[PDB]
């Protein structure tokens, strides 16, 4: 008879992307919990030992009404027990199957809660890359419950993601192509199809042949039924845009007319009922609570004092255009370019570091982590080099900074010395 | 201080005997293919062994020991650092420079092409103001075409919860 | 009263905009290029970085551009060799860094602005050594404006300007409508004032010539002919945006502060019953009165 900390284990609810989740009932009371079980032997061979640590440190700090809460994590000499919140409504995928489609009155509500949960994750630099109606759980009151992170990852400043994970469907065009992506724009794409599957009942990109399926996704062409109104139609085409730069963001969706209707004001950070119903980020820093919170809302609602606008009265300090020798404004470009062989470029930057005395380690055939010691301050100035591919017969060398004088200036002076001594 | 004894082999019924049971046989509960039993064991080394369908058998993967008489049983070492999550991950991460090179390509991500210094801000706000930069364009160097011997560099860094795009006019 | 205890609470960090642009010059940069760079980047002033000693040494502002012009200007027939040849490092020889931590109070900011008689203060993070933002008077007063309805209103805000005696009302530096720019630039150097109200023969203010209107000589590259009148230099904006701006001695302080933050200018011209001058209430005058 299996007991793990007052909880008795029962039937398996299912096996996730990592680990087996099974229901647990309190021995004395009957309180139901879901216990995800992680084998310690699986973890070391996958080298995900550091990735489980990250997911645990983040899931225990999460607190959203539409995300499965983690109550505690029990450690055993052979396995880890992640006891968490239990819901009885089952998968959303099974709810879309029970009914034909979902009424837009209810489909809107479920979509809002889900995107709320997504937003919360992106604000904590966590991107859940396995968003699907199989991972959206339901409770007794038909509320959304995002779960099964596993394929989730953190977002660092100036760092892209590489891993092509998720279902064949629901996956962004740049994921199935194995390209580099930012993070958030992928979760919006999986939410687009989730919105489609919620309303239509079927999938926008579906084919028995997997190569032909990827062809449809990259093509980004899907059938829009006529029982979908003009309003919600525009939103879907915006969320499922192929080019990630044209694709909608969470702020874009939140301003959409179909989304703003019947929207509860407790779901989003700058909504009227948020500053009084949700404990924010001033909890860790601290009449004192209300005073600090009030200070932020004043600074927040002054969007023209902290953030620039986009194309009234001209600002007094606005500069006139510099006259001829008006001149055409110069354009800024990324790093430096070349059209020679990739091997020639790396062979050229290698001899370039000899003349400047750079110490460096090789992480990849196109990723160098260089380092120079500042002769004046004594500090070490290091940066990141990465050769990319542009168009067809074009290349680009990228420069990235790594954390008595000034670090920003040190990064600039080190780049300039390398750029000058490089053809 | 729990401890998980799982039997992965086949069988209609599996027992567990060890020093804890005084080598008596403890009935294991069955799932689909797993025979498991969680006990409360102190810190140290404990000798255990399974009994499946009639024959004394041990788990091949688990470390063994010989009691100077041919008897071979499994050995589990219940450490004190097995009951703390991070202290167990530390022992699982600890158990898991300046080169000259040697040299024995990814497509450019379209996000780094959104130059922040090339977009207008509308003649309504302070000239020093800029739009909020993407988190992935941070720390990346942007430059201009050199004109009359002066090189101009720029990058967007982050301090606390703010963003400063610094430009450096530097003659060469 | 409660205004002083306010600025002792808020750090300088609360003034820094979420995203901003910070031009920086190397000391070895040719000074002429540095002045053009200020025009192209839309920035009013830039921190100076001495590459040799690896530390910020000061600021380059439009005042420096006025100093260079006034010091070396023979005529419109001969070019200004030094302005074309000098470097930032070399000019600083012919003519200490004042900064502040972002974690320092907003009260220390206003204090450091007055004690050092400067208009722009470089906010430098002591942790990373990097420069973050350039603090000004317009930035500070506009910040307090966001909280004049949060922090209770003291008694003096309802008082007239004549009662509070705020600003300068003696020996007001002015220029004529036909006053050459060089002569105007000389007034900027001698009396060290931010702006010079322009007056006609009748004695009324027709226009105002600030220090900001001088870089327009570097923008249009008309800096080699300083013999032209001050009106000719204000012709580029004479057709649009104006303007004028002024106040009275009977107007309340609150009405005046509201007038400054709205027009986003540094000063008002205190006129009489007509358009003739009577005094100048500056932003440095108001901030000084809400600290002492
Ligand atoms: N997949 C998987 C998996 C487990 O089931 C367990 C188990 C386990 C085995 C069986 C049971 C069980 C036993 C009787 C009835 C129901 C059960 O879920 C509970 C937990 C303990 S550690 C572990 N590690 C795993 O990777
Ligand atoms: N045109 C002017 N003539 C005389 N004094 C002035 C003038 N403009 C400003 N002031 C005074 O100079 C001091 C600093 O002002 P500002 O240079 O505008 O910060 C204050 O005492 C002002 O009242
Ligand atoms: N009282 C005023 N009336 C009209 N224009 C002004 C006034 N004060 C400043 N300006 C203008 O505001 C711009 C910035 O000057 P400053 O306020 O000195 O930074 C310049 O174009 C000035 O001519």
């Amino acid at each position: 008879r299996v007991k793990i900390g007052h909880y008795v284990l029962g039937d398996t609810l299912g096996v996730g992307t990592f680990g087996k989740v099974k229901i647990g009932e309190h021995q004395l009371t009957g309180h139901k919990v879901a216990v995800k079980i992680l084998n310690r032997q699986k973890i070391r061979s996958l080298d995900v030992v550091g990735k489980i640590k990250r997911e645990i440190q983040n899931l225990k700090l999460f607190r959203h009404p539409h995300i499965i809460k983690l109550y505690q994590v029990i450690s055993t000499p052979t396995d880890f027990f992640m006891v968490m919140e239990y819901v009885s409504g089952g998968e959303l995928f099974d709810y879309i199957c029970k009914h034909g489609r979902v009424e837009e009155m209810e489909a809107r509500r479920l979509f809002q809660q889900i995107l709320s949960a997504v937003d919360y994750c992106h604000r904590h630099m966590v991107v859940h890359r396995d968003l699907k109606p199989e991972n959206v759980l339901l409770d007794a009151h038909m509320n959304a419950k995002i779960a099964d992170f596993g394929l989730s990852n953190m977002m660092s400043d100036g760092e892209f993601l590489r891993t092509s994970c998720g279902s064949p469907n629901y996956a962004a065009p740049e994921v199935i192509s194995g390209r580099l992506y930012a993070g958030p724009e992928v979760d919006i794409w999986s939410c687009g199809v989730i919105l489609y599957a919620l309303l239509c009942g079927t999938l926008p990109f579906d084919d028995e042949h997997v190569p032909t399926l990827f062809k449809k996704i990259r093509g980004g062409v899907f059938y829009i039924p006529e029982y979908l109104n003009r309003s919600v139609a525009t939103l879907l085409m915006h969320m499922l845009q192929v080019d990630p730069l044209k694709r909608a963001t969470i702020k874009d969706i939140r301003e959409h007319e179909w989304f703003k209707q019947d929207l509860p004001s407790y779901l989003f950070p700058e909504d009227p009922s948020y500053d009084a119903n949700v404990i924010d980020d001033e909890a860790v820093k601290e009449v004192a609570y209300h005073l600090i919170i009030d200070n932020r809302r004043i600074m927040n609602q002054a969007s023209e004092f902290y953030l620039a606008s986009s194309p009234l009265k001209p600002h007094p300090e606005r500069m006139p255009p510099l006259i001829a020798d008006a001149v055409k404004k110069a354009k800024w470009h990324l790093g430096i370019r070349s059209q020679s062989k990739p091997y020639d470029i790396m062979a050229e930057v290698y001899r370039a570091m000899k003349q400047l005395d750079f110490e460096w380690k090789v992480v990849n055939a196109y990723h160098l982590r260089v380092r120079r010691k500042n002769p004046v301050t004594g500090n070490y100035v290091k940066m990141s080099l990465q050769l990319y591919l542009v168009d067809n017969r074009s290349y680009l060398l990228d420069f990235k900074s790594i954390d008595l004088g000034s670090h920003t200036m040190d990064f600039f002076e080190m780049c300039a010395s390398l750029i000058t001594t490089l053809a | 201080r729990p401890t998980v004894f799982r039997w992965t082999g086949g069988g209609k019924e599996v027992y567990l005997s060890g020093s804890f049971n005084n080598w008596s046989k403890l009935p294991l509960t069955r799932s689909h293919n797993n025979f498991v039993a969680i006990l409360d064991l102190p810190e140290g080394e404990h000798q255990y062994k399974f009994f499946v369908d009639g024959q004394w058998t041990h788990d091949p993967s688990e470390p063994i020991v010989t009691s100077q008489l041919g008897t071979v049983n499994n050995i589990i070492q219940v450490k004190k650092t097995d009951f703390e999550v991070f202290d167990a991950l530390m022992v699982d991460s600890q158990k898991c420079q300046e080169p000259y090179v040697c040299k024995p390509p990814p497509i450019l991500p379209p996000h780094l092409l959104q130059v922040i210094l090339n977009k207008d801000t509308g003649i309504s706000c302070d000239p020093a103001l800029l739009p909020e930069p993407n988190h992935v364009m941070l720390n990346h160097l942007y430059a201009l075409s050199i004109k009359d011997g002066v090189m101009v560099l720029s990058a967007t860094h982050r301090y606390k919860k703010k963003y400063v795009t610094t430009l450096l006019y530097k003659p060469i | 009263s409660v205004y002083t205890s306010f600025m002792k609470s808020h750090r300088c960090y609360d003034l820094i905009p979420t995203s901003s642009k910070l031009v920086v010059f190397d000391t070895s940069l040719q000074v002429k290029k540095a002045f053009f760079a200020l025009v192209t980047n839309g920035v009013r002033a830039a921190p100076l970085w001495d590459s040799k000693k690896q530390s910020f040494v000061g600021m380059l502002t439009i005042t420096d551009f006025i100093n260079i012009l006034h010091r070396y200007y023979k005529s419109a027939l001969v070019q200004i060799y030094e302005l074309e040849e000098h470097k930032i490092e070399t000019w600083r020889e012919v003519y200490p860094l004042v900064c502040i931590s972002p974690n320092a109070s907003l009260f220390d900011a206003v204090s450091s602005l007055i004690r050092n008689k400067i208009h722009r203060l470089p906010v430098i993070d002591p942790e990373s050594g990097n420069t973050l933002y350039i603090l000004t008077h317009k930035r500070i007063l506009k910040f307090l404006k966001l909280f004049i309805t949060e922090f209770p209103k003291p008694e003096f805000m309802s008082k007239s300007l004549e009662e509070l005696q705020i600003g300068t009302y003696a020996n007001i530096a002015m220029v004529r409508t036909t006053t050459p720019v060089y002569v105007a630039l000389g007034i900027f150097v001698q009396h060290r004032v931010s702006a010079l109200p322009v007056v006609d023969e009748k004695g009324r203010v027709v226009d105002i010539y600030s220090k900001f209107d001088v870089i327009n000589l570097a923008a249009e590259k008309t800096y080699n002919n300083l013999d032209v009148s001050v009106t000719k230099a204000l012709q580029h904006r004479s057709h649009y945006f104006e303007g004028v701006l002024k106040c009275y001695l009977h107007e309340t302080l609150e009405t005046i502060i509201n007038r400054l933050v709205e027009a986003e200018v540094h000063r008002l011209v205190v006129v009489d019953e007509n358009d003739v001058v009577k005094g100048i209430v500056s932003l440095s005058d108001i901030l000084q009165a809400l600290v002492l």
